[PDB]
RNA sequence: GCAGGUGCGAAAGCAGGUCAUAGUGAUCCGGUGGUUCUGAAUGGAAGGGCCAUCGCUCAACGGAUAAAAGGUACUCCGGGGA
RNA sequence: ACCAUGCACCGAAGCUGCGGCAGCGACGCGCGUUGUUGGGUAGGGGAGCGUUCUGUAAGCCUGCGAAGGUGUGCUGU
RNA sequence: CGGCGAGCGAACGGGGAGCAGCCCAGAGCCUGAAUCAGUGUGUGUGUUAGUGGAAGCGUCUGGAAAGGCGCGCGAUACAGGGUGACAGCCCCGUACACAAAAAUGCACAUGCUGUGAGCUCGAUGAGUAGGGCGGGACACGUGGUAUCCUGUCUGAAUAUGGGGGGACCAUCCUCCAAGGCUAAAUACUCCUGACUGACCGAUAGUGAACCAGUACCGUGAGGGAAAGGCGAAAAGAACCCCGGCGAGGGGAGUGAAAAAGAACCUGAAACCGUGUACGUACAAGCAGUGGGAGCACGCUUAGGCGUGUGACUGCGUACCUUUUGUAUAAUGGGUCAGCGACUUAUAUUCUGUAGCAAGGUUAACCGAAUAGGGGAGCCGAAGGGAAACCGAGUCUUAACUGGGCGUU
């Protein structure tokens, strides 16, 4: 093998479209514009969610909701993350430091999502029924 | 990565311009006459190889009439009657006879003739 | 997987996952297109109808004329205009993810074995930083064009060795997939040979 | 540059799990009293985007 | 049809307006009541959300602004034999 | 010329014949078989030619004549 | 934040580069003690001229050798440039090793010198903070709007006091305005050197490869070109001839070449001629195409064929653009050559391809590192709900026989 002797997958380097370039192209003499109007135009084209002077869809229906402060700062742990935390214990601070969650989350949920095989004790997050029902058939403890 | 065209441009320009020789005027020396001449003799040239066919059958047909009449027959009782003797001739061949063997031919319409009576 | 000394006459044991690899065709590819595009400098421009030194005044008025409507001496249709879409510098450097520059150089070292390319010596040095001294080493050992890489970077061997062209002399740490390739022999110290087999796990 | 989220969109449509986008009826913010108990609670909780309009919708929140 | 509560009927039942089909106005911004859902150190509060409801001959009635008539023979540009 | 009856013939890039190319499908190992298809603007899909530049290339061709220019012949859809 | 439209758009917190702290508002005591500036002197590096710097011949082609072929030699030098074609060894360099009378940058060092360290006591920036009115700045458009600045009118506490924590109050926490100085990491390039380019190569690249901001235009501000190449070497054509003691040319000579002669490498096309073949003066139109005689020239079988022409004859109203539709008497093009229009950066989604896979991947930066380090982050494995919150469920409702969104 040589530096003349090595190609790229099959597929993997389709060419360019080139448009204006004549009439074998395919794209020749309006470079898949079709013909005249807006849209045709260089720089041409209407902005995102414009319907023709319509009342567009995000305006004609309501706002709603407010966005909550708190969520943001609140977690959710799988049981597969339980394991990952080195020392035995789970808490906010080893989740942390095992990269399980965000640096400026406050608040913590174990739920059940994937599995858990080891012992281990969980302290001062919530645990939702199931997970605490897999958490203790593991053998671990849920501390408040 | 600049590319210069005039190597390619005069390339092309020269194929059509050799495409156009022995036409008229600017159709043999001007680009932008040429190219069109030529198109339109490649269009001309596209109908006239079915066109051609066409001439050549008329033309063979108009023959074995004038034979056929010589011999005392219309070219469509000829033909009807060759066709009714299970002669297979085609009318290239039939308006060649025509011309070069008269005897030959004679005997072709003395076919026709009996089996159309 | 047991890699056989020249001078020495000794195995080697090494890792089958390094050394002893299937060729992966396209992954090597994309590695050393992304070494290629990576030299690049990308060090050019030209003028867009903005940049070309000129004035902006109307080269003649918009109606009356008879000819063809104006509105710039410097645009791109003009001559000594502007270029429509003027280049400017650009980094042409790709990633590559560092499992699939590994994986690249593991392929190569494995077709290199295979292909009978790769040479592992004990010790592969020269007295003095003399070129003619490498010269006739190189004669010995029927190598011309090669690719020396030694476990540490030496001050008499890379001495003799540059102004041979067809030679290059490497730190194990200090490989590429080009260089790899571009040799027609590759010769490595069994220090070397660790080395590189630290470095690819 | 980063696209920029049409902001109002934002506030009138939310993904949910298999990317459509839910979004609250419209015709319940006033004049209440003439329409009728049935249409008003037909009305009062979300609906999801038509296929038509989800394309529209995309368009205005890259970074749903 | 289901849950709750109701009216008329002895009962079977009928009733979620009117013989039916017109009698109408998105969204935004705000107003009023209810509801700790939220509450920028914390406790409150303000503000916000949620539920109910109110304010348009926005009648050019999918409503471009909260807010708008004319003249040009002094005229000008881009276009159309649409 | 017009009406009616009938048999002939002419007449298209329609149909058939002979040779060739290509798309798609069914059936057997890119090959074959077999069925069929191949007018086309906007436009979508697929596949290529050639140009300058970088590596391969301190290689290869070249004053026993390069590039460029101008003819000629052969050659591929 | 926002006619909640178009748009505008943080902070907290995290990873990095770099890091440095100090004086006055004053008196003791001590003293001059760190710093700090000029200024010495030295001492080192630079800088501004330089020096040395390896190793090749034969033969072939050729105008000429550096090319071919043969056999050598140097290389810490095979960067690069030149030389009659392409040179490691012909030349200039290059690696490497050296060099300064004089001037000067910086960095040390210790002499003169002013600025004055550490120390206790004490002091702690008022028309200022804050407010009313009008504006402006804060991502924040006055909004429920904190905070900053102040044109105008006012106006405190002052340490037991005061500012802030996004209206506001209480509690707690945290800081000390109304005096000032401060290197580094950051920005840039008129200018100098060296080096580099999947940058251009004379309509390109600077406007300008050339005596160009020139010629030229404009009252002026200002605008603003075109124009490169003989040859290796001028050896740039002695002399003779026609010509006006011309222009121009023919010889002669130089040269590899003058059809390289200065109007100079190559020398395309439009356009214009001279020569030869064939056709053309009874013939109607997109000038071709299909058929086709005759003539001329030429071909290895002596036969037809090849090349050129094209009488006569079937058919046949250019191209582009725009249109329902154009031979259209609708547009555009006098012709040629050269140039001239879907790019680039970043974000986002989808397809293909490659890697890894319930994981994937790093950014800045570090590092000589296209390596390696760096996991700050980002995306994914969970959703529902406006939200608190619950969670393979959740929301709706007093509650679902249920229903919406999810789960396989
Ligand atoms: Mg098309
Ligand atoms: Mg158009
Ligand atoms: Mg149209
Ligand atoms: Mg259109
Ligand atoms: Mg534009
Ligand atoms: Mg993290
Ligand atoms: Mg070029
Ligand atoms: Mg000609
Ligand atoms: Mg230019
Ligand atoms: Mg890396
Ligand atoms: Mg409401
Ligand atoms: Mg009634
Ligand atoms: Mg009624
Ligand atoms: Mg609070
Ligand atoms: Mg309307
Ligand atoms: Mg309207
Ligand atoms: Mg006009
Ligand atoms: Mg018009
Ligand atoms: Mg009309
Ligand atoms: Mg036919
Ligand atoms: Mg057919
Ligand atoms: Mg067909
Ligand atoms: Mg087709
Ligand atoms: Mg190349
Ligand atoms: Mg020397
Ligand atoms: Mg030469
Ligand atoms: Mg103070
Ligand atoms: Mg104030
Ligand atoms: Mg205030
Ligand atoms: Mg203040
Ligand atoms: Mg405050
Ligand atoms: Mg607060
Ligand atoms: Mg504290
Ligand atoms: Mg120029
Ligand atoms: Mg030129
Ligand atoms: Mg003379
Ligand atoms: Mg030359
Ligand atoms: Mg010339
Ligand atoms: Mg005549
Ligand atoms: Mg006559
Ligand atoms: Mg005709
Ligand atoms: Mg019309
Ligand atoms: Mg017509
Ligand atoms: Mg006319
Ligand atoms: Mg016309
Ligand atoms: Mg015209
Ligand atoms: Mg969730």
């Amino acid at each position: 093998m040589r530096l003349n002797t090595l190609s790229p997958a099959e597929g993997s380097k389709k060419a360019g479209k080139r448009l204006g370039r004549g009439i074998g192209s395919g794209l020749g003499k309006t470079g898949g514009r079709g013909h005249k109007g807006q849209k045709s135009r260089s720089g041409g084209g209407v902005r995102r969610g414009f319907e023709g002077g319509q009342m567009p869809l995000y305006r004609r229906l309501p706002k709603f909701g407010f966005t909550s402060r708190k969520a943001a700062i609140t977690a959710e742990i799988r049981l597969s993350d339980l394991a990952k935390v080195e020392g035995g214990v789970v808490d906010l601070n080893t989740l942390k430091a095992a990269n399980i969650i965000g640096i400026q989350i406050e608040f913590a949920k174990v739920i059940l999502a994937g599995e858990v095989t080891t012992p281990v004790t969980v302290r001062g997050l919530r645990v939702t029924k199931g997970a605490r029902a897999a958490i203790e058939a593991a053998g671990g403890k849920i501390e408040e | 990565a600049r590319v210069k065209r005039g190597v390619i441009a005069r390339a092309r320009h020269k194929k059509i311009l050799k495409q156009a020789k022995g036409y008229y005027g600017a159709r043999s020396r001007v680009y932008r006459v040429a190219f069109q001449a030529v198109i339109k003799a490649g269009q001309y040239a596209y109908r006239d190889r079915r066109q051609r066919k066409r001439q050549f059958r008329q033309l063979w047909i108009a023959r074995i009439n004038a034979a056929a009449r010589q011999n005392g027959i219309s070219y469509s009782k000829f033909i009807n009657g060759l066709k009714k003797a299970s002669v297979e001739i085609d009318r290239k061949i039939l308006a060649d006879i025509a011309v070069f063997d008269k005897v030959a031919f004679t005997a072709l319409v003395e076919k026709a003739k009996a089996a159309l009576a | 997987m047991e890699l056989v000394l020249k001078d020495a006459q000794s195995a080697l044991t090494v890792s089958e996952t390094t050394f002893g690899r299937d060729f992966n065709e396209a992954l090597v590819h994309q590695v050393v297109v992304a070494y290629a595009a990576g030299a690049r400098q990308g060090t050019r421009a030209q003028k867009t109808r903005a940049e070309v030194t000129g004035s902006g005044k109307k080269p003649w008025r918009q109606k009356g004329t008879g000819r063809a409507r104006s509105g710039s001496i410097k645009s791109p249709i003009w001559r000594s205009g502007g270029v429509t879409f003027a280049a400017r510098p650009q980094d042409h450097s790709q990633k590559v993810n560092k499992k699939m520059y590994r994986g690249a150089l593991k392929s190569i070292l494995s077709e290199l074995v295979r292909q009978d390319r790769l040479i592992v010596v004990e010790k592969f040095s020269v007295e003095a930083p003399k070129t003619k001294l490498l010269a006739q080493k190189l004669k010995d050992m029927a190598l011309e064009d090669v690719l020396i890489i030694t476990g540490e970077l030496d001050e008499n061997l890379f001495l003799a060795a540059r102004n041979l062209h067809k030679v290059d002399v490497r730190d194990a740490t200090g490989i590429d997939p080009v260089s790899l390739i571009a040799f027609d022999k590759v010769v490595m110290t069994a220090d070397a040979v660790k080395q590189v087999e630290e470095m690819l796990a | 540059p980063k696209i920029k989220t049409v902001r109002g969109a934002a506030k009138r449509f939310k993904k949910t799990g298999k990317g459509g986008f839910k979004h609250k009826h419209a015709n319940l913010r006033h004049i209440l009293t003439k329409k009728a108990t049935k249409r008003k609670r037909h009305l009062r909780p979300k609906a999801m985007v038509s296929k038509g309009d989800l394309g529209l919708v995309i368009a205005c929140l890259p970074y749903a």
